[PDB]
């Protein structure tokens, strides 16, 4: 339960990613596959290649979608109910998978916004994509 | 662990660069913030009710310090972790009470730090590797459970 | 979430374990305790010998609040708040523990009903297990 | 693993009791029919929609047995694992794109299943022992990954 403080933690930090949040998607989707092998399971169809156009397109796709939370952070299971959809019914991507990503995506916004990636901050990015993670492993069962 | 001479040249390298002193506190004090459970463990420290006061509390700055030091020593020892660490590992589990889950928080927490840290240096093949040594360490932690 | 269907599934077997939930309580203790050594950790000050009166008094309490939680199926985040501040405020369980309870809450039964235990029960138990330890967790941070 | 010596013997004791062929089809079955999602890797199998359509399914049923039978076999390598699965861990991984969460959620199952099957006598301890066995499979199907 992301409280007042965390929204706009979530909302400040998110704010400066701006233009780069595609390039910051297809960063830790990159730091995912390496730091977390496995991960790469689910896309056998993608050249897992460096700067592979699939993994650039997908960044992109993943970018998108946080960046549509952080607006409807207060609605998130409605913003995302189509998303949940997909990967409760279709992808079927194992829930260990979801703290995998979270955690790579922390890791990018640290080496990318170094004065706005504060304790405190840091702290509510972490419930957000927490929340993220549990919306779009709601319908799983 | 099972780390690949370049890999081993990666940490080693980025490491040197390691002002422990404040890594150390920063990790620790992150760890009592973004997963408040951990400070279960720290009551005696005093005052952690903000971030502020987790970030500014001395006792926990000085932890930080003593916990990064001892890891740092383990870096040495990559070919023997377990070694390394068993009497830490003995005292962890016997005397601490310590849950070796809260390692691999701190783990994770130490990857941000370091990404923080050293923004472009910390390329995704740097963190691959890192993320190697602190799974081993945490289990040479866990190892006498 | 839990459907119709799940709740006459777990109401149906909780109601089979009747007066043994208490003793079923301390088994899934037991197990737990010798499955998963680290959960040791939280009961320090417990004497965890076989047949520990302490381990058989916590286990009564457990089977007790599961009991409470089948009793208002419809309504758990409100009948299981007390535990949930309890949990989160003072005990501090790392999350990743109420899965190994859990897990091992299920062995116990299985091993006791084998004539309810089928495929469609054990489905609605987990994700009954799965809830419970959702709200108890809720206010972590 | 780390399989006391007593613990070997229990393992090994209790398997002799168990229908391969029966337990090979229930594990994988309640796997499908627990957690959904695992699913994915069996469109080819058919009906699955319900849980009689998973439990009775010739298919699922074949396809646990077969399963079961490479466990069973690695029952016997308990000093090799890594060895005995490396084939079978670089297929899952290479060429059927198995998670190998999947290798954990079915020895869960596989733990319940015994507990269903023999009652009293998967005691807490046999649970234990089975326990290690069941990690130590995953991890050695994961190894090749
Ligand atoms: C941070 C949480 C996540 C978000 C917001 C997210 C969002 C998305 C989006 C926006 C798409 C594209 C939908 C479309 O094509 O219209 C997608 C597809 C997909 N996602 Fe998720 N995802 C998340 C986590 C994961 C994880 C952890 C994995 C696997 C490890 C994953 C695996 C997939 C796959 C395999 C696809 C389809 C890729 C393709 O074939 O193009 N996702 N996701
Ligand atoms: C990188 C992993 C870790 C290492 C290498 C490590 C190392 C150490 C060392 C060297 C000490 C000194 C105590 C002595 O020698 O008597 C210590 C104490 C302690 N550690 Fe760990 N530690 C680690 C992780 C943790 C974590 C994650 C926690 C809890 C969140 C923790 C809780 C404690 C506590 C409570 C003490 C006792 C401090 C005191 O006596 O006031 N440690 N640790
Ligand atoms: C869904 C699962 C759980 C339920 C229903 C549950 C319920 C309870 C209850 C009813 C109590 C007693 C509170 C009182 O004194 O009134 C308790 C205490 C406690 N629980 Fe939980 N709990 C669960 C999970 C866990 C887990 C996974 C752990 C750690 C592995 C844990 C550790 C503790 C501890 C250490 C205490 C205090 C015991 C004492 O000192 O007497 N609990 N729990
Ligand atoms: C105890 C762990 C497991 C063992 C020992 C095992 C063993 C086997 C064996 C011997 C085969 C046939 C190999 C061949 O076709 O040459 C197989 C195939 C397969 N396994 Fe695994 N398996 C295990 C777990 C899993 C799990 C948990 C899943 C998915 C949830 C899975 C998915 C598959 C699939 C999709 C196939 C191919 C089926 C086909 O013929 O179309 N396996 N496995």
């Amino acid at each position: 339960v992301l409280s007042p403080a965390d929204k706009t933690n979530v909302k400040a930090a998110w704010g400066k990613v701006g233009a780069h949040a595609g390039e910051y998607g297809a960063e830790a989707l990159e730091r995912m596959f390496l730091s977390f092998p496995t991960t790469k399971t689910y896309f056998p169809h993608f050249d897992l290649s460096h700067g592979s156009a699939q993994v650039k397109g997908h960044g992109k796709k993943v970018a998108d979608a946080l960046t549509n939370a952080v607006a409807h952070v207060d609605d998130m299971p409605n913003a995302l109910s189509a998303l949940s959809d997909l990967h409760a019914h279709k992808l079927r991507v194992d829930p260990v998978n979801f703290k995998l990503l979270s955690h790579c995506l922390l890791v990018t916004l640290a080496a990318h916004l170094p004065a706005e990636f504060t304790p405190a901050v840091h702290a509510s990015l972490d419930k957000f994509l927490a929340s993220v993670s549990t919306v779009l492993t709601s319908k799983y069962r | 662990v099972h780390l690949t001479p370049e890999e081993k040249s990666a940490v080693t390298a980025l490491w040197g660069k390691v002002n422990v002193d404040e890594v150390g506190g920063e990790a620790l004090g992150r760890l009592l913030v973004v997963y408040p459970w951990t400070q279960r463990f720290f009551e005696s420290f005093g005052d952690l009710s903000t971030p502020d006061a987790v970030m500014g509390n001395p006792k926990v700055k000085a932890h930080g310090k003593k916990v990064l030091g001892a890891f740092s020593d383990g870096l040495a020892h990559l070919d023997n972790l377990k070694g390394t660490f068993a009497t830490l590992s003995e005292l962890h589990c016997d005397k601490l009470h310590v849950d070796p889950e809260n390692f691999r928080l701190l783990g994770n927490v130490l990857v941000c730090v370091l990404a923080h840290h050293f923004g472009k240096e910390f390329t995704p093949p740097v963190q691959a590797a890192y993320q190697k040594v602190v799974a081993g360490v945490a289990n040479a932690l866990a190892h006498k459970y």
